């Protein structure tokens, strides 16, 4: 049994350019826990981020929630990057 | 209203001789409790995660789960297969107790290895998963035959202890599981469905409790397309949930989200959507 991560970004509050948000990142439905969630500012790695601890379902599949604070401006783009076992490649799925 | 709370552990062996381990209390879906491994004590995460226990009780149940963390190891070692083969794997253990609405307290103990259904305790007996085969059988043979009190332990703690402190938590937490949150909404375009074609999206986020009304509306006619995502996380305990419709181009205008919440008391939250002056 090897599940793949589902990943859902998204902000606790609409994008206000200059004004204090949080980037959330889901990750949900993978197994085995063993896993690489980073959030990334421009591809780099964000190291200021909070995580949930280690939980599952009913189904045994993992979850994990992480969060960081920041300021979205235009030219930043922001993103949540996986790696798992069950990836051929980094998961990479941007924030609107 | 059924209330839960489980005690998880996850531990991963990489090898015969190299294993980590986590575990976390949980009140339904909300953290009440971590473990730092490195002084083997649970960490509370909230004011109330004592949840009515004395320093006494909590400190005893410490004890008792670094007793079960070293007993666990101590076996896991002595009856490993010890063969590259079966390495990686991983445990989970869900423990806890649930809560019906009359008050009959109901217990579980569950047990997955490499996510799959392991074995569980039922009545007095530790019953092998039907699925498994001969693992579940050895672990259970071992935990039906090969221990003293770790079974009656085990009866207690989910059936008497765990309904205990899970009631004494929300008591305790009674300030925090009974607060209302009013969630914000703001709307967005989403993937675009085709040419021609808008995803509006409407961000709801920021409610507690979880029970949420979300839709797209003309007027007072629902959109049969609305779709909810799933209710996510936000951190500090609120709730993100987005609602989305696809429409043609020259449909849109006119279509507006409303939000309802327990704690709008009655003003729905109203967004028309604009995307064009
Ligand atoms: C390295 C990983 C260690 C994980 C350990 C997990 C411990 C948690 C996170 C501690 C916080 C939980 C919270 C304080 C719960 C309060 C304690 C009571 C109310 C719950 C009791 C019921 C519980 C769900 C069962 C857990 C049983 C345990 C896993 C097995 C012990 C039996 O073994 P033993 O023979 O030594 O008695
Ligand atoms: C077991 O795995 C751990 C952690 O990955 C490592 O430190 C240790 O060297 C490994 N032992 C082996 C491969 O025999
Ligand atoms: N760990 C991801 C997750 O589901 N967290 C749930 C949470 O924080 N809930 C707070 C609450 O239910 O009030
Ligand atoms: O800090 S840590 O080294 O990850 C704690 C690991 N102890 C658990 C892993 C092995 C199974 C039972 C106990
Ligand atoms: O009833 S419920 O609110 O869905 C409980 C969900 N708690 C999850 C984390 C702790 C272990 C069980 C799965
Ligand atoms: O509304 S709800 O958030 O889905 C209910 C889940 N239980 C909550 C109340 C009691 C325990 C803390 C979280
Ligand atoms: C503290 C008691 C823990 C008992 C669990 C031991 C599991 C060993 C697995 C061996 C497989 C054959
Ligand atoms: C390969 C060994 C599998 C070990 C499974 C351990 C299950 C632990 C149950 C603990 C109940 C007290």
């Amino acid at each position: 049994i090897q599940r793949t991560p589902k990943i859902q970004v998204y902000s606790r509050h609409p994008a206000e350019n200059g004004k204090s948000n949080f980037l959330n990142c889901y990750v949900s439905g993978f197994h085995p826990s063993d896993i690489e969630v980073d959030l990334l500012k421009n591809g780099e790695r964000i190291e200021k981020v909070e995580h949930s601890d280690l939980s599952f379902s009913k189904d045994w599949s993992f979850y994990l929630l992480y969060y960081t604070e920041f300021t979205p401006t235009e030219k930043d783009e922001y993103a949540c990057r996986v790696n798992h076992v069950t990836l051929s490649q980094p998961k990479i799925v941007k924030w609107d | 209203e059924h209330v839960s709370f489980h005690v998880i552990q996850i531990f991963s062996f990489v090898n015969q001789s190299w294993a980590r381990g986590q575990g976390s209390g949980w009140l339904d879906e909300l953290q009440t409790h971590g473990w730092d491994s490195e002084s083997g004590t649970i960490i509370f995460l909230h004011q109330w995660s004592k949840g009515q226990f004395s320093n006494e009780e909590l400190s005893d149940l410490e004890l008792l789960f670094r007793f079960y963390l070293f007993g666990l190891t101590r076996e896991i070692q002595d009856h490993a297969s010890q063969d590259y083969s079966k390495y990686p794997f991983e445990v989970q253990v869900k423990a806890g107790c649930e809560l019906h609405s009359g008050g009959s307290p109901e217990g579980f103990f569950q047990v997955a290895f490499n996510g799959l259904d392991l074995l569980s305790f039922q009545q007095t007996t530790w019953v092998p998963s039907p699925g498994c085969g001969s693992l579940a059988q050895s672990v259970c043979h071992l935990l039906n035959h090969q221990y003293e009190g770790v079974t009656e332990t085990v009866y207690n703690l989910i059936r008497s202890t765990c309904p205990r402190f899970l009631l004494g938590l929300l008591d305790a937490g009674k300030m925090y599981v009974h607060r209302q949150v009013r969630p914000e909404a703001w709307l967005s375009s989403g993937p675009s469905p085709g040419p021609g074609r808008l995803q509006l999206v409407c961000h709801v986020s920021g409610f507690y409790p979880k029970p949420v009304w979300v839709m797209w509306m003309r007027g007072e006619q629902e959109q049969q397309g609305t779709q909810l995502g799933d209710i996510l996380p936000n951190a500090n305990g609120t709730w993100y949930l987005r609602a989305t419709l696809d429409v043609a181009d020259g449909e849109a205008a006119g279509l507006s989200c409303r939000v309802k919440h327990s704690s709008l008391e009655g003003q729905d939250i109203i967004l028309y959507w604009r995307g064009s002056l």
